[PDB]
């Protein structure tokens, strides 16, 4: 577990994205393969579910054709009650998801060193794939709790503490690790390892020591806010304080066609959606950039124990970016995203097929979709 | 020269605790700062001596992993600090914190190597000559001007636009630059170092064929120990040095975060036998940041126009890290996190972005006045935006800014991977007429955000058409 | 944690007030286009505090419309001020309470840090 | 409102409970332990005669050293254990403050030869709270439905004490001090009161939706109450909550010693019709505090009479 | 003596707070590792141990009593400071006196919502 | 450099002011001779320029008639880049100002003790005049940075730290020094030494430990606010949080 991350030359470029299956996630925040995406978020906010969906999404892949278009999963549990863990093992087993996953536990009882050595144990799990062409998805559930758990061990060896007891090398703690999930060049294997480090947000602060320590590394951080959630705004992602970093390379041409406006339309909209509540006499028609947050927002709220494949995600949201549903008062939108599919897998079985052919939006199906939506 | 006494320059490791290896020599104590060679290795492990503990025992700082090291392993005394090969024969290649080749293209054949610890240039070596150098950027070039040999400093609060900017300065400046360039990546991602490599190939800068390479890449990052992030900045500086001096040329140096030179101590201090300080830190951070930055300067033999980057731990400028640093950078740019919400990019702030080259003699009387006037309106603006009126504007007192704030929000090149917006730049050229208008009142009225994610006044009316309002 | 709470209210006041700020001028636009021909020679020959000074002085489409038409603008001007003279003098506080967080952000960081070493460094 | 609540959960739950019960009082007052004793006699729960006793009382409190408050929680757990396992039954366990299990270390750590940490604390609090709470659970032999309590030093949830604990509790209830001013009791807050059992499958689609909707209205409510409008309500934007806030302020049983208000409760029964109305708008208009220190919508009009407004 | 001899008593511990200022002193000098604001960790057992001694006596034991009112120094209004928490977290019933009011004429100046009788209506006779 | 400040009897009364030449300064805040005027102020705010003007002002004096109406200058640089220092030496040389000035540097490279011993080295420079009838103007550019630089040295000797590492005698650090620039009575010499200690304002706070430590000594503190400056309001002096202290004795009948 003490391996040193590859380097400049072994690595290449994050391409061949990985599907979470979470609309809001992928579309808005697309995760590419071989990278580190930080999912920070306070207590009760969805970090484990999202990662659990993201992992459940590889289903149809782990038994189909394109071997390279697969994904093995390594779930690391650090701190958690060993019942919460049994909650997942059994639950992932329900969707058969466990059949292609490896799960490791350092659940409370376990002495501090274990809750420490654990991630470095999962890293190595996946490294088997990232070094054998095969790919993988590792989730380090609560590195934060590992932070709570590292200082323990060092203080007892009498290694002078520094910040909040944190042994100074609280960086090399989480640099060393994340830096190990990298992208593999053909010339080295083509393999990959993607890592999403879970972090505990203290009331909303993302810039706490350890978070800085972690966000200061990772490329792309999905912030989950308890502040929202119940609002229905789930996943509840704050734009302006969360990025994909790796850029549009992750999002395939499909999302580069639709999603291209979604996340930064809301980057400054966090002002207007933070104003409209009191407009009246301004730029009369500035209401469009506003009509475009609300209605869409209700399409942007993925939520369920089920992932909507890439070509379905290319189905419903697109319909919005291309403002057609638009005008109509939101409320029922939830039934579109729900029914548009039961309506799609019942008659429109070809339109999704043009993304497993062209792999983008067709001039054709633009019209076709545009006809069932209107 | 590197040659010990007529008595054993070999010590035996007596203590290992993570990054600190204590060693004990009997017949030839190695000075502080000397590079030591660990025998019994399967690689190259150098331990930099740090203290002379007595009992004829030194105290080293590990330059790479201390894995498997054993209490008794022989450690060799080189007899000189960590010295890296310096020369033109390092251009186009990638070195690590010791000079080992890491771009894999084999041995770095060079005439000599220079110690990474060298006496900083003396007083009677300095140069008052401050000849300007244009970047064609809004706040960054205009507001807080830059200069030859001048140090740039980008203060980012962790993901606010510190490194993006640097690639950019490479874009306009590095490529078109005559003379050699360097890039020391200290601390930060390996991902970037890679891309930066291949991008420098895609654009010839680094050519693997001829010998038409101008940049030199020194790296030592995150997946490594602090003894390494402590000195990679030094090495990539020892490089730029050799070029300026022994080869009289005006170099450029790009440090991706230079205060990692201090995370370093913050990770080795206490574990060295020291008493903590500010935040825990070190009773040396001052001299540290000092002794180091006082090398990256000009002289009677050549100039080093450098560009650094300094991180803001816990978003607190109140950290003696971004803080202490300030006194070194010949132009400030504290990108704000509360600014990225606003989208304003770069997040350079209309307050904390100083310069010791912003006088009418070099920047402009016209320019430095409206700059005073831009931040002026901005100051009472910072107050009014909340004070008196309480958020909602309108109120009373019609006695521009929101306009100018959009002006200096040039989305430029390195930010294309987000929304197709491209290389918004151009060297001063048409700032005239434009920005001045806003302030005196002229041309100022266009329906607010209607002039947001763009800069030139010419696009107020070249967008009014895009988003029209009338009947 | 704490200042986050009183920094919320400010930000919460922004949205409503700062947006209406734009409206403050908009109301004017939706008035003059028709009011003008009726004015000057065309005939003859919070919420600020403007809608008050007139009423306290008590100690048929002619005047009732002509006055109201000119009074319309005197009434909405409150918004003008409510979103500009209420926000000019209410922001500073954003730049102030934000500027002490980092004061007591740093503080705590450099307060508890003392205790951690207050015991650690002195033993045997 | 941490311990008052627990006596209460004893009221509705403990008594009517089939199977045995335990009460470990760790740290807290001896006064309470006494009363709790005699109250458990007054109500038979503890009978000194027959052998019809269901609760077991383990104590170790305040007038004692930390080595004692360190383990009383353990003992009162070692008890509940034996009942669940070797005697296959679904027990209940009541810990009056379980983090006293940590004041303990905070009083013995440094004096043991250790280097301090968060607040001074201990480099063990994690494993501590851990190793202990990972016993009070169910299994293939029996179940332990437990009820703990965790104190908030210096009113700071930012304490790694209430904090670290969270990851263990299968339902949160952060009673707020700024809430007791408001009288809202229990002081459970419309934000920090989570659960890993609040899905439509077990709670209700209808129920978990208006819950989302109750905290939703509540969130922008927390903002509006000050933001935009600046304290004084009215303003503009008529676009319920103050109502619902009074709804969940059930003054119940254990709070009788204050104003005669009694056992405001009843198992879900008539929440239906009631709370939903508020949110969609229905029945929502009754002159504000006119519906304050009570819950059921049926008492909006059964009080309107008490305090009438018309002519 | 009284609480154990049928007789009753009223003890006032004027400034336990100042005793807090005064306890840390003694311990630090014995080199007992400090914790919070120097407070020797057992800053609880300091004031638990004590208050817990003023109790109610049952007939079967004596009928005696001892009532204790521990005085505490409020730092600008904070009642939840370490030591106060430490003390309010024990005591049953806390009368808060606010300098903030006083001069207003509002004397004693008691803040309701942040001060209680705790023991409930048992204290107040039928009259009250 | 370890001399103990004079005392009650050697000193007299701050009279015979010293001209900064800076209108806003002198007029508003007049500096008398033999006193300590603290110029606090954040990054980029003018502290070194003002002091540099104040020093440039003695020009016409150092070659004219009235010897007593003169002023020699001691500029102490603590921490600064040795280029910023060359910026001044050359610049002061332009106005010939260097011809009657002494400048000392403890520029970054220099080990912490130097950045420490430096001011106590400049104090002594001027003391030559303050003890020989002649007068002087010493500027301790960044005592603040010397604060950053003192703790270093003490912590390494294992002298228990106190506040923000500051060795406890962070007072005796800056009391001891300033207390040495005093007014000299005829009966002792008539000489003088005026000192303006430069300080780094952290976002606007003037009451930080070290600043308190320094403002709690010095008589008269000119606050320079970055908050203003660009506004055009330069020097940018905040009244209510900055004083002359010595009173109207400095300002001649004119002012
Ligand atoms: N799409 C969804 N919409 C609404 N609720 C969901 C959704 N998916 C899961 N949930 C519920 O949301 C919560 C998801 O987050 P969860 O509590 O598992 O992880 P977390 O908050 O990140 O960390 P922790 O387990 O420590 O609380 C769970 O309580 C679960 O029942
Ligand atoms: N009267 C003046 N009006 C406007 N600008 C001035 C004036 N005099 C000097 N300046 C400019 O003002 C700045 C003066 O302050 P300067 O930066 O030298 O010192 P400081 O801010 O006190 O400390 P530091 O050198 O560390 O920044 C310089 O950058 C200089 O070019
Ligand atoms: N010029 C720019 N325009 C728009 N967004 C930017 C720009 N530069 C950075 N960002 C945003 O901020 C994030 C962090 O910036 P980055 O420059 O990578 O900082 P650093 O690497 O120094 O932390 C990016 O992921 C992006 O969302
Ligand atoms: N249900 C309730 N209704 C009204 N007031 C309550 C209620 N529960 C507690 N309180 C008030 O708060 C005080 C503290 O509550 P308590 O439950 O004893 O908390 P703890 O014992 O956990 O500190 C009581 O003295 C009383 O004034
Ligand atoms: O993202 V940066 O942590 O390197 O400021
Ligand atoms: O009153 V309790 O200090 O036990 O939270
Ligand atoms: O520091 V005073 O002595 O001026 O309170
Ligand atoms: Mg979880
Ligand atoms: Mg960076
Ligand atoms: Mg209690
Ligand atoms: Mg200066």
């Amino acid at each position: 577990v003490g391996l040193k991350a590859p380097g400049i030359i072994p690595r290449i470029s994050v391409r061949e994205p990985m599907q979470t299956g979470i609309k809001a996630v992928d579309s808005l925040v697309p995760i590419g393969r071989g990278q580190r995406e930080l999912i920070i978020g306070d207590r009760q906010t969805g970090k484990t579910s999202i990662a659990i969906d993201t992992i459940i999404n590889q289903k149809r892949f782990n038994d189909g054709t394109d071997e390279k278009k697969k994904l093995y999963c390594i779930y690391v549990a650090i701190g958690q009650k060993r019942s919460t863990v049994a909650q997942l093992v059994k639950r992932l087993t329900d969707a058969d998801a466990m059949k292609y996953t490896i799960v490791v536990s350092a659940t409370a009882s376990d002495a501090a060193p274990l809750q420490y050595l654990a991630p470095y144990s999962g890293c190595s799990m996946g490294e088997y794939f990232r070094d054998n062409g095969k790919h993988a998805l590792i989730i380090y559930d609560d590195l934060s709790k590992q932070a709570v758990a590292y200082r323990q061990m060092s203080l007892l060896l009498r290694r002078p503490p520094g910040r909040e007891a944190y042994p100074g090398d609280v960086f090399y703690l989480h640099s060393r690790l994340l830096e190990r999930a990298a992208k593999m060049n053909d010339s080295f294997g083509g393999g990959s390892l993607t890592a999403l480090p879970v972090i505990e947000t203290q009331a909303g602060d993302v810039s706490a020591y350890i978070p800085t320590n972690v966000i200061s590394i990772t490329d792309g951080q999905i912030f989950l806010e308890t502040e929202l959630f119940y609002k229905g705004i789930r996943p509840a992602i704050n734009v302006g304080l969360s990025v994909s970093r790796v850029g549009s390379a992750a999002q395939t041409r499909a999302m580069k066609q639709v999603a291209g406006t979604m996340k930064l339309e809301l980057a400054q909209y966090r002002e207007v959606a933070a104003f409209a509540q009191f407009g009246s006499d301004l730029d009369a028609a500035t209401q469009q950039l506003l009509s475009r947050g609300v209605r869409l927002t209700e399409l942007l709220k993925q939520g369920q124990y089920s992932p909507m494949a890439i070509e379905e995600q290319v189905a419903v949201i697109y319909a919005g970016v291309r403002g057609y549903l638009d005008k109509l008062e939101p409320s029922k939108i939830t039934k579109f995203e729900s029914a548009f599919l039961s309506h799609v897998v019942s008659q429109h079985q070809s339109l999704l097929g043009n993304i497993r052919s062209d792999g983008k939006i067709s001039e054709q199906s633009d019209a076709k979709l545009k006809e069932i939506v209107t | 020269s590197a040659a010990p006494k007529a008595g054993t320059a070999t010590g035996q490791i007596v203590a290992v605790i993570g990054a600190v290896v204590d060693v004990q020599f009997d017949e030839g104590l190695p000075p502080i700062l000397n590079a030591l060679e660990v025998q019994g290795r399967e690689s190259r492990l150098v331990l930099e001596v740090a203290q002379h503990l007595g009992e004829s025992t030194v105290r080293t700082i590990a330059m790479d992993g201390t894995e498997g090291l054993v209490r008794g392993q022989k450690v060799l005394d080189s007899g000189a600090p960590i010295k890296i090969p310096v020369g033109p024969e390092t251009l186009g290649r990638i070195m690590n914190v010791i000079g080992e080749p890491i771009d894999e293209r084999g041995p770095i054949k060079t005439k000599q190597f220079a110690p990474i610890h060298a006496e900083a240039p003396e007083f009677i070596e300095m140069s008052v000559e401050q000849e300007i150098l244009v970047t064609g950027i809004k706040v960054v070039d205009l507001l807080a001007p830059y200069a030859k040999g001048g140090k740039i400093g980008l203060f980012g609060g962790a993901g606010v636009g510190k490194t993006v900017l640097i690639m950019e300065l490479i874009n306009n400046v590095a490529k078109a630059h005559g003379g050699y360039s360097v890039f020391a990546g200290v601390g930060e991602r390996t991902r970037e170092g890679n891309d930066l490599y291949h991008e420098m190939i895609e654009s010839g800068v680094i050519n693997l064929k001829d010998a038409t390479s101008k940049v030199a890449l020194v790296y030592g990052q995150m997946n490594e120990p602090p003894g390494a992030r402590a000195r990679v900045a030094l090495t990539g500086l020892t490089v730029a040095e050799y070029f300026r001096d022994q080869e009289g040329q005006d170099v450029l140096l790009f440090i991706d975060n230079i205060f990692r030179f201090t995370q370093a101590g913050s990770e080795v201090s206490a574990l060295l036998g020291r008493i903590p300080s500010a935040v825990g830190y070190q009773p040396t951070l001052a001299t540290d940041m000092g002794t180091m930055q006082e090398r990256i300067t000009t002289t009677k033999k050549g100039s080093i126009t450098s560009v650094q980057a300094i991180y803001v731990p816990a978003d607190d400028l109140t950290d003696p890290a971004p803080a202490t640093t300030f006194a070194h950078l010949d132009a400030t740019t504290v990108l704000s996190r509360a600014i990225a919400e606003l989208g304003i990019y770069p997040a350079v702030d209309p307050l904390d972005s100083t310069s010791r080259i912003m006088d009418p003699n070099i920047v402009g009387s016209e320019h430095y006045d409206v700059a005073r006037g831009v931040q002026k309106i901005l100051q009472d603006y910072k107050s009014l935006q909340d004070i008196i009126a309480i958020l909602g504007m309108d109120e009373l007192s019609e006695e521009r800014a929101r306009k100018i704030q959009r002006f200096l929000s040039q989305p430029f090149q390195v930010a294309e991977v987000f929304t197709g917006h491209m290389g918004k730049l151009v060297p001063l050229k048409e700032t005239i007429k434009g920005f001045q208008q806003i302030l005196a009142g002229d041309y100022d009225h266009l329906p607010e955000q209607a002039f947001y994610m763009v800069g030139p006044i010419e696009e107020a009316v070249a967008k009014a058409d895009k988003l029209a309002e009338e009947h | 944690k704490d200042i986050t709470r009183r920094l919320k209210s400010i930000k919460n006041i922004q949205k409503i007030t700062k947006s209406m700020k734009m409206v403050a001028a908009a109301k004017y636009a939706r008035a003059e286009r028709e009011l003008k021909p009726a004015r000057v020679y065309g005939t003859g020959s919070l919420c600020g505090a403007i809608h008050s000074s007139v009423a306290k002085q008590m100690k048929l489409a002619n005047i009732i419309y002509y006055s109201l038409k000119e009074s319309t603008t005197s009434e909405q001007s409150a918004r003008m001020t409510a979103m500009d003279n209420a926000s000019k003098n209410a922001s500073d506080m954003i730049d102030k309470l934000t500027l002490t967080f980092n004061r007591t952000r740093q503080a705590v960081i450099t307060k508890e840090l003392i205790e951690i070493i207050s015991g650690a460094a002195a033993l045997d």
